[PDB]
C-alpha cells in the first residue's frame, strides 16, 4: 500500500537509490544531508506497510507461509533488497523541499521552493505526489509561514505537466532556456499560498457530482451513541 | 631566529585570504636560506595537499614532524598541522595537536569549538563536554553555544542541568527573539520536549507537569505534528482515552493517508478485541475518506466471514480495476504473504466473475489491466505457463505498455531465460527513450544474463560523458552500490564458469588423436588472461561501498557546527542514530560476505597453489620463447600489444583517477600479504563495534573466525544462534558437526582450545549430538542429519557442501541428495545453483 | 476532458512508433522509413492518439509542396494510418482524418489522397463511408513488400472546402 510519513535520515541513501530510479540529475550525499538536516519538516516520504492480518488462527491454517521469512523457522533477516527500509517496508517515493538561504542583495521573504518528487513510475496514478505535495505546502504554510511557492518543470513530461499545471492548478511565471545538463527549455511556475484553500479537509473528495453532503470530522462522533453489540443501530 | 619569524608572519596572511602560489614562493624563498623551519615545512605541506599533490604533501608533513623533538613551538605550527589531520582523515593526532596548541598559549577561543568538532567524530564526550563549556564560557553572545551546551548536556547525562539552562536561557532573552529566530526556537522547545520525554519515566505528577508545559508552548511552537504525536504519547501513558482519542482523530484529519495513525488509535481505544465494533468504526470512517486507501486495506485483516470478506474484497478491487493501477496486485501483495488458500481462492473467482463480463473492445482498460492481475496472481503461484499465455494475450491486445514487458522479463528471468528476458526488456525500452528506471531495470538483467560489455553499453547514455569513453566515471560519482553489487556476481559468475571450462579442456588429456585442443590455445589464453583482469576488477570495485560509507561519515565535519549554528539538534540526534546505523544496511552486509567470501577463496587457492606438485622449473618458463626463431622479438612484440590493449582497456573501465589510485589493473589486490588482517581491520573492527543484538549474522562471524585459531567465539556465535533462532535449524546442526570434525587432534591447531570447546560441548549440548563418535570412520553424519533436521533443508545443505574438505562426510551422495532436496523449489535457482553452487 | 486526447511525437518515444508497424499492417515498412523523420526535407506530420491514457493510434504524413511536375494531387500525403482492431468503433479514425483535414487547412491545401491494398475490401468500404473518392482503377505494381512481394494499389482522393 501507501503510506504518508516524514522524510527521515535513516533512509536517505535508499531516497538515493530512488533517484537513480528516476531523475538523472543525481546529487552527491551532502546535497542530500544538508537539505534532510537543515528544514525536515518539509521534506516527506511515501513507503509501504506490512501488518498481521489472521496468524496462525484455524480458517485454512499453512505454516508454510512466505511473509518475508517470519512465519515458522526460516530464521529471521531482511531481504537483500535496496529498496527495501523494514521487513515489511519499501520506500515509494519523496518530495525534497526547501527554504530559501541564498542572499539575493532584495531582501526576500521566506518562501516555498519544492527541490524534487521522485515517485517510482509503476507506483503511480492513484494518488501519492498530489497528496506529498499536499502535506508539504500545508506544513510550509503552517510552520514557516510560506508567502508563496515556486519551482520548475520540464516540457515532454506530460506527467509533470498534468500534475502541476492541471491537479494542482498552478502559475507559469517564466521560461528557462538551457537550465539542465542536457540543454532542454524548463518553465518556472509560482503561485502565492494561503492558509484558507490548503487544508486537506477541505479535498477529502475527488469528484463530485452537483450538490453532494461533504461530511468531516468535528468535535466526538466514534465515542458516542452506545455499544455495537445489542442496541438498535447494531447491523 | 629573527627574520624568519616576520616573513612567515606576513606570508600567513596570503595562507588567511585566497593565495597559493605566492604563499608557496615565499615558502621556498625561506627554504632557500634555512631547510630546518618547521613552520615552513608545515605550511608548505597543507597548501601542496589543498593545491593537489599527495605525494609531496606527505613528506613535507612527515619531514616536518620528524623535525620536532619536544612540545614547544609556536602554535601556528600546531594549527597547521591540526587543520591538515583534519583534511587527511586524521582525528586523534589533530586532537592532540589542538590540545597541545592551546596548553602553550593561545589567545583564540574559537580553536576550542574545533575540538567540540573532532572528538563530537570519535565519540569522546567526555572531553566533548568540559570544551562545550569552556567555548560556551568564553562567548556570551550566541544562541549556538546554549544548544551546543544543551544537547552535551542531554547526550552526556545531565537532564535536569540542560532544564536548568534552558530555563534560564529563556528568562534571559524573553521577548528579545526576531522573527527568523522564532522557528528555530520552536524547534529548541520541542528539543526541551525531548529532555523532558527523558524526565517522563512512569510518575505521575512528572507526566502532569510535562503535558501543562506542553499545552502552555503550543501557542508558540511551530511545529504541530510533533506536537500533537508527543501529546498522544503522553495521553497514553496516563490514562485519558477520550482526550487521546480526539487527538489521533485531529492527526487523521491533518493527514488521513498513514497507518501508524490508524494503528495508535486502534491500540488507544482497545477495541482490537472485539471485530464488530472495528468494522462498524471503519465503516464510518470511509464516508469522510472515500478517496484514501489505508481505511480500505485495513479492515481486510480482521475479517471472519466469507461473505463478508468477499464482499470487502470486491468492493476494493472494483475501483482498482475501472480506474486502472500499475500497483493492484500491489495492493494485495503483503496480504499474499499472510493469506493464501482462503483468501486468494475467493479473490481469484471475483476477478473471473469479473472479467467474463468485460470485453475487448468495449472495455479495453479493465481488460488489460484483469489480465495483468490475473498474470501477477499466476507468477506468485508458481504458475508460468498461463502466465506467458496471459502476457501474450495482453501483448497483442495493447502492446503500448512497458509493464507488460517488464513482467514478460521477470517470468523468462524465473525461468531461467536471462538472456531472452534481457532481448525482450531492450526491445521494450527501445519504444521510448525518456524514463531511466527501465534503463536500470535493463541494465541489471542483462547484468544478470552474463553480459556486461552491452549493459554498460546501455547504462552509458544518461551518464555525463567528458573525459571518459563511457559513464563509468559518472556512475561512481552519483554514488551509485546496486550497479557494482550486480556486475561484481556477474563477473564472479564468468571466472566461475571458467574453472568448470579448464576442468572439461582437461578431462580429455589430449586423447589419441586429439590435436584440435592442443594447435588452438592462443584464444583460450587470451580469453583466461580476460577473465582474470575482469576479475581483478571486480575485487577493485568491491573496494569502494566501504570507502563510500566511510567517506559518506567523515563528510559529517561542518554538520557537527551547522546543526549548532542553525539551531537543529533533533536533526543532529538523527544524524548520530544515521550514522551509528550506517553498518547495518543489508547491501552493505551483501557486499562484506562477498568479500569475504572473496578472500578466503584466495587464501585458500594461494595456500593450495603455494606448496604442490613438482617440477618448478619446468611450471615457470610460460611462453615468450619459441628456440630457434627469434624469440627475444617475438616477446617484445607480445608484451607491446599486452601493453597497448590493456591501456585501452583500463581507458574503457576507467572509474577512478590515476593521481588518486594507481593499483587499476588489480594485481596487487588479488596477491596481498596478509588478507585476513587487512579484512578484519577494514571490514571488520566497524561491524564488530557498531552492531545490535538480534540484527547479526552469526554464519559470517562463524565463517571468519573458523580460519583464524579463535573457537571460544565460534561456541558463543553458535550458542546465541541456537538461544534465539532456536535448535530444530539445519543451520545448527552443520555448524555444530564442522566444529566438531575441527576439534579432531588431526587437524593444526591448539590442542587447549579443541578441548576446552569439547568441554563446553560436553557441559552445553549432551543429548543433542552424540560427542563420542570422532574415532569411528564408519558412522555416517549425512543419514543422521537427514533422520533428525531432514534434507528438505537447502541452506544447511549449501553450508555442508561448502566446507566438504575438512568435513569428510562423502560427496556424490551429498550431491544427489542435494539435487533431489532442491527439485521443489523454481527452476531459476537450481539452474544456477547446479552450474555454480555444485 | 475526454478519453480520445492528440499529442505530438516526439524522438525518445520514437520507438514506440515503429512497434505500430508491426502491430498493424506486417509486411509494407521497414526501419529507415521510421529511423529518417527526425533525423537531424519534406515535412512530415506526427500525430498519436491515447485512449484513456494509452497510445492505440498513430498518424504519420507527408507534405508535397511540389505542384510542377506533378499531374493533380499536391496536399497531404496520409502515408501510415496504424489504428488497432481491438481500438475501433469509437470515432478514433474518425478523428484521426478530422484532425488530418484541419492540418491540410492551416497549410493552404485543398486536396487529401492516400494509397490503400486492392486485396481488402473492408478498409476500403470504411474509407469511402467517409468520403473518399476513387482516382481510376488500379496501379500496376507499386505496394514493396518486406521480402520482396508486390500488389496493386487504389487512390482515394478528397477536396477540402
Amino acid at each position: 500500500p501507501i503510506n504518508i510519513r516524514r522524510a527521515t535520515i535513516n533512509d536517505i541513501i535508499c531516497m538515493q537509490n530512488a533517484n537513480l530510479h528516476n531523475l538523472p540529475e543525481n546529487y552527491m550525499m551532502k546535497y542530500y544531508m544538508y537539505h534532510i538536516l537543515s528544514w525536515p519538516e518539509a521534506s516527506f516520504v511515501a513507503t509501504t506497510t506490512t501488518l498481521d492480518c489472521e496468524d496462525s488462527d484455524e480458517q485454512d491454517e499453512n505454516d508454510k507461509l512466505e511473509l518475508t521469512l517470519d512465519g515458522t523457522n526460516d530464521g529471521r533477516t531482511i531481504k537483500l533488497d535496496p529498496t527495501y527500509l523494514a521487513p515489511g517496508e519499501k520506500l515509494v517515493g519523496y518530495v525534497l523541499v526547501k527554504m530559501n538561504d541564498d542572499p539575493d542583495q532584495q531582501n526576500e521573504p521566506p518562501n516555498g521552493h519544492i527541490t524534487s518528487l521522485s515517485v517510482m513510475r509503476t507506483y503511480r496514478r492513484m494518488g501519492i505526489a498530489e497528496n506529498l505535495m499536499r502535506q508539504a505546502l500545508f506544513a510550509l504554510r503552517e510552520v514557516h509561514q510560506a508567502e508563496y511557492v515556486s519551482l520548475h518543470v520540464r516540457q515532454s513530461n506530460r506527467a509533470a505537466l498534468h500534475l502541476y499545471r492541471d491537479t494542482l492548478a498552478f502559475e507559469v511565471l517564466s521560461i528557462e532556456k538551457s537550465y539542465y545538463q542536457d540543454g532542454e527549455d524548463a518553465y518556472a511556475m509560482k503561485k502565492v499560498l494561503k492558509l484558507e484553500e490548503l487544508q486537506i479537509s477541505n479535498f477529502t473528495h475527488r469528484r463530485l457530482k452537483e450538490n453532494e453532503e461533504k461530511l468531516e470530522d468535528d468535535l466526538e462522533s466514534d465515542l458516542l451513541e452506545d455499544i455495537i453489540k445489542q442496541g438498535v443501530n447494531d447491523i | 631566529l629573527k627574520k624568519e619569524n616576520d616573513q612567515f608572519l606576513e606570508a600567513l596572511k596570503l595562507y588567511e585570504g585566497k593565495q597559493y602560489k605566492k604563499s608557496l614562493k615565499l615558502l621556498d624563498a625561506i627554504l632557500k636560506k634555512d631547510g630546518s623551519h618547521v613552520d615552513s615545512l608545515a605550511l608548505k605541506g597543507l597548501d601542496l595537499y589543498s593545491v593537489g599533490e599527495k605525494d609531496d604533501a606527505a613528506s613535507y608533513v612527515a619531514n616536518a614532524i620528524r623535525k620536532i623533538e619536544g612540545a614547544s613551538a609556536s602554535p601556528i605550527c600546531c594549527h597547521v598541522l591540526g587543520i591538515y589531520m583534519r583534511n587527511t582523515k586524521e582525528y586523534k593526532e589533530s586532537i592532540k595537536w589542538f590540545t597541545a596548541a592551546l596548553n602553550n598559549g593561545s589567545t583564540n577561543k574559537q580553536i576550542y569549538r574545533d575540538l567540540a568538532t573532532l572528538q563530537s567524530q570519535i565519540g569522546d564526550f567526555k572531553n566533548a563536554l568540559v570544551s562545550r563549556k569552556k567555548y560556551w564560557e568564553a562567548f556570551l553572545g550566541y544562541r549556538a553555544n546554549w544548544t551546543s551546551l544543551a544537547v552535551a548536556q542531554d547526550v552526556n547525562g545531565e537532564r535536569q542541568q540542560a532544564i536548568n539552562t534552558l530555563s534560564q536561557f529563556e528568562k534571559l532573552a524573553e521577548g528579545k527573539i526576531s522573527d527568523s529566530e522564532k522557528y528555530e526556537h520552536s524547534e529548541c522547545l520541542m528539543y526541551k520536549n525531548d529532555i523532558m520525554y527523558k524526565a517522563a519515566s512512569d510518575n505521575q505528577d512528572k507526566l502532569q507537569n510535562v503535558l501543562k508545559h506542553l499545552n502552555d508552548i503550543e501557542p508558540c511552537v511551530f511545529d504541530k505534528f510533533g506536537l500533537l504525536e508527543r501529546k498522544a504519547t503522553i495521553y497514553m501513558k496516563l490514562g485519558q482515552l477520550k482526550d487521546a482519542s480526539i487527538v489521533y482523530r485531529t492527526l487523521i484529519k491533518r493527514n488521513p493517508d498513514n497507518f501508524k495513525y490508524y494503528k495508535l488509535l486502534e491500540v488507544s481505544l482497545g477495541i482490537q478485541g472485539d471485530n464488530k465494533l472495528k468494522k462498524a468504526l471503519y465503516g464510518k470512517l470511509e464516508q469522510f475518506y472515500p478517496r484514501c486507501e489505508p481505511p480500505k486495506f485495513i479492515p481486510l485483516t480482521f475479517l471472519q466471514d466469507k461473505e463478508e470478506l468477499s464482499k470487502k474484497l470486491r468492493e476494493y478491487v472494483l475501483p482498482q480495476l475501472e480506474r486502472g493501477v500499475p500497483a493492484t496486485f500491489s495492493n494485495v501483495k503483503p496480504l499474499y504473504q499472510r493469506r493464501k488458500s482462503k483468501v486468494s481462492p475467493l479473490l481469484e473467482k471475483i476477478v473471473l466473475d469479473y472479467l467474463s463480463g468485460l470485453d475487448p473492445t468495449q472495455d479495453p482498460i479493465p481488460f488489460i489491466w484483469t489480465n495483468y492481475y490475473l498474470s501477477q496472481h499466476f507468477l506468485f503461484l508458481k504458475d508460468f505457463p498461463k502466465a506467458q499465455e496471459y502476457i501474450d494475450a495482453a501483448l497483442d491486445h495493447t502492446p503500448t505498455l512497458v509493464e507488460f514487458y517488464i513482467l514478460k522479463a521477470r517470468i523468462l528471468k524465473h525461468l531461467g531465460l536471462m538472456d531472452t528476458a534481457a532481448g525482450i526488456l531492450e526491445e521494450g525500452r527501445q519504444l521510448d527513450l525518456q524514463d531511466r528506471f527501465i534503463n536500470c531495470k535493463t541494465v541489471k538483467y542483462f547484468l544478470r544474463a552474463n553480459n556486461i560489455d552491452k549493459a554498460v553499453e546501455v547504462a552509458s547514455l544518461f551518464t555525463k560523458n567528458d573525459d571518459s569513453v563511457n559513464g563509468i566515471k559518472d556512475l561512481h560519482l552519483v554514488e551509485a552500490s546496486w550497479f557494482i553489487v550486480e556486475q561484481a556476481e556477474a563477473y564472479y559468475r564468468l571466472y566461475l564458469d571458467r574453472k568448470k571450462k579448464l576442468d572439461d579442456l582437461a578431462s580429455l588429456k589430449k586423447e589419441v588423436e586429439s590435436d584440435k585442443s592442443e594447435q588452438i590455445a592462443n584464444d583460450i589464453k587470451e580469453n583466461q588472461w580476460l577473465v582474470r583482469k575482469y576479475k581483478g576488477l571486480a575485487l577493485k570495485r568491491f573496494n569502494a561501498i566501504p570507502k563510500f560509507y566511510k567517506q559518506f561519515e567523515d563528510d559529517q565535519l561542518d554538520f557537527h557546527s551547522y546543526c549548532m549554528r542553525k539551531g537543529t539538534p533533533r536533526a543532529y540526534l538523527e544524524m548520530l542514530e544515521w550514522g551509528k546505523a550506517l553498518y547495518t544496511k543489508p547491501m552493505y552486509v551483501r557486499a562484506m560476505k562477498e568479500a569475504s567470501k572473496l578472500y578466503f577463496q584466495m587464501h585458500d587457492d594461494r595456500l593450495k597453489r603455494k606448496s604442490d606438485s613438482l617440477d618448478e622449473n619446468s611450471d615457470e618458463i610460460q611462453n615468450n620463447g619459441q628456440n630457434s626463431s627469434s624469440q627475444k622479438k617475438k616477446a617484445k612484440k607480445e608484451a607491446a600489444a599486452m601493453n597497448k590493449r590493456k591501456e585501452t582497456e583500463a581507458k574503457s573501465v576507467a572509474a577512478y583517477p590515476s593521481d588518486q589510485d594507481n593499483d587499476v589493473f588489480g594485481e596487487k589486490l588479488i596477491e596481498t600479504s596478509t588478507p585476513m588482517e587487512d579484512f578484519a581491520t577494514e571490514f571488520y573492527n566497524n561491524y564488530s563495534m557498531q552492531v545490535r543484538e538480534d540484527e547479526r549474522d552469526y554464519i559470517l562471524d562463524f565463517e571468519f573466525n573458523y580460519r583464524i585459531g579463535k573457537l571460544a567465539l565460534c561456541f558463543a556465535s553458535l550458542n546465541k544462534f541456537a538461544k534465539r533462532f532456536g535448535t530444530t535449524s539445519g543451520l545448527f546442526g552443520s555448524m555444530a558437526i564442522v566444529l566438531l570434525h575441527a576439534t579432531r587432534n588431526d587437524t593444526p591447531f591448539d590442542p587447549i582450545l579443541k578441548k576446552v570447546v569439547t568441554k563446553s560441548l560436553e557441559k552445553e549440548y549432551s543429548e543433542n549430538f552424540p560427542l563420542n563418535e570422532i574415532s569411528n570412520n564408519s558412522f555416517d553424519w549425512l543419514n543422521f542429519y537427514q533422520e533428525k533436521f531432514g534434507k528438505n533443508d537447502i541452506n544447511g545443505l549449501l553450508f555442508l557442501y561448502r566446507y566438504r574438505d575438512d568435513v569428510p562426510i562423502g560427496s556424490s551422495n551429498l550431491k544427489e541428495m542435494i539435487i533431489s532436496s532442491l527439485s521443489p523449489l523454481e527452476p531459476h535457482s537450481q539452474n544456477e545453483i547446479l552450474q555454480y553452487y555444485l | 476532458r475526454d478519453i480520445c486526447t492528440l499529442d505530438n511525437v516526439y524522438a525518445n518515444n520514437l520507438g514506440m512508433l515503429t512497434k505500430l508497424a508491426h502491430v498493424t499492417v506486417p509486411n509494407l515498412y521497414q526501419d529507415a522509413f521510421f529511423s529518417a523523420l527526425f533525423a537531424e526535407k519534406d515535412v512530415h506530420f506526427t500525430q498519436m492518439a491515447y485512449y484513456s491514457e494509452i497510445p492505440v493510434g498513430g498518424l504519420v504524413a507527408k507534405l508535397v509542396p511540389k505542384k510542377q511536375n506533378e499531374l493533380s494531387l499536391k496536399g497531404i500525403q496520409i502515408e501510415f494510418l496504424g489504428v488497432l482492431p481491438n481500438y475501433r468503433h469509437k470515432s478514433i479514425g474518425s478523428k484521426l482524418l478530422k484532425f488530418a483535414e484541419d492540418k491540410c487547412s492551416e497549410c493552404h491545401q485543398h486536396n487529401v489522397f492516400v494509397y490503400l491494398p486492392a486485396v481488402d475490401d473492408l478498409t476500403k468500404q470504411w474509407f469511402i463511408a467517409h468520403g473518399f473518392e476513387q482516382v481510376g482503377e488500379t496501379v500496376n505494381n507499386f505496394i514493396k513488400g518486406v521480402n520482396g512481394d508486390e500488389q496493386d494499389a487504389i487512390l482515394l482522393k478528397k477536396h477540402i472546402s
